[PDB]
C-alpha cells in the first residue's frame, strides 16, 4: 500500500468495513499505520476491527477444525487445522510487528497507550489459545505482561467508566479464565471492574453512561456464566 | 465468556 | 493444488465449509476438479457451494459499494468499487474457465451437463451484473445460450420435479427478470415451472417431495415479489 | 429476488 495515500487508505478501510470486506480492511489499516504517523481515536478503531474480525473468523474455523480433529482422535484434517492455525498465527504475528514498529513506542497520552497494549495482550491470547510447543508458557507470560501493563496506567489516568478501562478489564478477566487457568483472579477482576464502575457512572453524560454501561453488562453476561 | 467486540454493535 | 490427492483435496472441501472458509474450499475443489477426472453429484455440489459463496459475498459488497458510489455522483470509492469488480471477474472467469476446461465437453449424463450448463449461465450472469462495457451484450447473450441449452437438454431427459431443472427454471427467471429487462419471461417462466411440478408430486417419495417442493417455493416466493 | 442457494438450508 506504499503507493496509497493516507487519507485514501482511512477512506478505504472505512469503505471496506461498511462492505464487510475485513480482510481488506486489514490492508489498507497495516498501509496506513506503515505511513509512520500516530493514529487518532477513530483510526485506532478502524485498525482494531480490522484486525479483530479477520482472527476472530480464523479463531472459529480452528476451534471447528480442532473439534474434529479430537473426536478423530487420515492427516487430512490436522493438515488443513495446521494450515488454519498457521494462517491465525501470521495475522497476529503482523498486529504484534504493528504495535511493536512502531506504535507503542510512540504513543504517550493514557488513551493510545493503553489501547496498543490492550490489543498487544489480545494478540498474545490468540496464540496462545492455539500454543502447545516449548513457547507457550512464554506466549502466555507475553500477554499478561501487556494486559498488566495496560492495566496499572489504566489504574493511574482513567476514571473507572472509561471504555477503554472496561474493555481491557474485561479482556484481561478473560485472558484469566481461559488461558491462565485462573478462574477466582478473572472473577474478582470482573467483580471490582463492575462495581468501581457502577459507582462513577453519576459522572456521566447520557452517551458515556450508554458506552460504560453496555461494557459493564459485558462483564456481568461473564460474571453469570462463570458463577 | 465474551470479551469486547469491535464496535458498540 | 497439484502435489495433493484428489481425495484429500475433497475431503478438505468439506472440512472448509464446515468452518466456513469458502475460499478455501473453492481452491481444493478447483485442485480437485484440475486432476482431470469427472466429477461426482456430491462433489459438483461441492464445486458449486464454493464458488456460489465466494462469489456471493463479492456480489454482496460490490452492490454495497456501487450505492455509495451513486449517491456520491475524491476518487476512492470509484477505485475500490473497480478492486472488488474486477476480483470478482476473475474469479467468474475462473469458475468458467473449470466449466471450458473440460467439465462440460466430458459431461454426457443429462444431469451432469444440466447442473454445468446452468453454473455456466450463472457465472455469465454474475459477469453482466457489473458489466457497462463493448462486451455487455455479449456477455448477456452467453448466459443466456447457456441457460438456454440447459433448459432444452431439461425439458427432454428431466421430469419436471427435478430439483436441478427446477433451480436451473428459478435461475434463468431470475435472469430474465433482473438481467434481460424480460419481466414477463421471467413471471411466464416462474409460473409454467411451478405448475409443471405441482402436477407430478404425486410421484415422489417423502424425502424428493421435500426437495422438489422446496424450490418450488422460492419459484411462488420471485412471483409474489413480481406480481 | 432470489435464485438457487448451495445448500437445501
Ligand atoms: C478495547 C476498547 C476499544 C474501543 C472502545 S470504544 O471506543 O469506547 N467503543 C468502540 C469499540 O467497541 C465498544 C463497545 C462498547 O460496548 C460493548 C462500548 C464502546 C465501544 C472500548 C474498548
Ligand atoms: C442448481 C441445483 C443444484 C443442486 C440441487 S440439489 O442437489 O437437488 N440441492 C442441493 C443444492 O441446493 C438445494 C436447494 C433445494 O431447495 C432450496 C433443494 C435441493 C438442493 C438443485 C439445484
Ligand atoms: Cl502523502
Ligand atoms: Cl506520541
Ligand atoms: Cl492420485
Ligand atoms: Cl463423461
Amino acid at each position: 500500500m506504499g503507493s496509497m495515500e493516507r487519507a485514501s487508505l482511512i477512506q478505504k478501510a472505512k469503505l471496506a468495513e461498511q462492505a464487510e470486506r475485513y480482510e481488506d480492511m486489514a490492508a489498507f489499516m497495516k498501509g496506513a499505520v506503515e505511513k509512520g504517523e500516530e493514529l487518532s481515536c477513530e483510526e485506532r478503531n478502524l485498525l482494531s476491527v480490522a484486525y479483530k474480525n479477520v482472527v476472530g473468523g480464523q479463531r472459529a474455523a480452528w476451534r471447528v477444525l480442532s473439534s474434529i480433529e479430537q473426536k478423530s482422535n487420515g492427516p487430512e484434517v490436522r493438515e488443513y487445522r495446521e494450515k488454519v492455525e498457521t494462517e491465525l498465527q501470521g495475522v497476529c504475528d503482523t498486529v504484534l510487528g504493528l504495535l511493536d514498529s512502531h506504535l507503542i513506542k510512540e504513543a504517550g497520552d493514557a488513551e493510545s497507550r493503553v489501547f496498543y497494549l490492550k490489543m498487544k495482550g489480545d494478540y498474545y491470547r490468540y496464540l496462545a489459545e492455539v500454543a502447545t510447543g516449548d513457547d507457550k508458557k512464554r506466549i502466555i507470560d507475553s500477554a499478561r505482561s501487556a494486559y498488566q501493563e495496560a492495566m496499572d496506567i489504566s489504574k493511574k489516568e482513567m476514571p473507572p467508566t472509561n471504555p477503554i478501562r472496561l474493555g481491557l478489564a474485561l479482556n484481561f478477566s478473560v485472558f484469566h479464565y481461559e488461558i491462565a487457568n485462573s478462574p477466582e483472579e478473572a472473577i474478582s477482576l470482573a467483580k471490582t471492574t463492575f462495581d468501581e464502575a457502577m459507582a462513577d457512572l453519576h459522572t456521566l453524560s447520557e452517551d458515556s453512561y450508554k458506552d460504560s454501561t453496555l461494557i459493564m453488562q459485558l462483564l456481568r453476561d461473564n460474571l453469570t456464566l462463570w458463577t | 465468556a465474551g470479551s469486547i467486540p469491535g464496535r458498540r454493535s
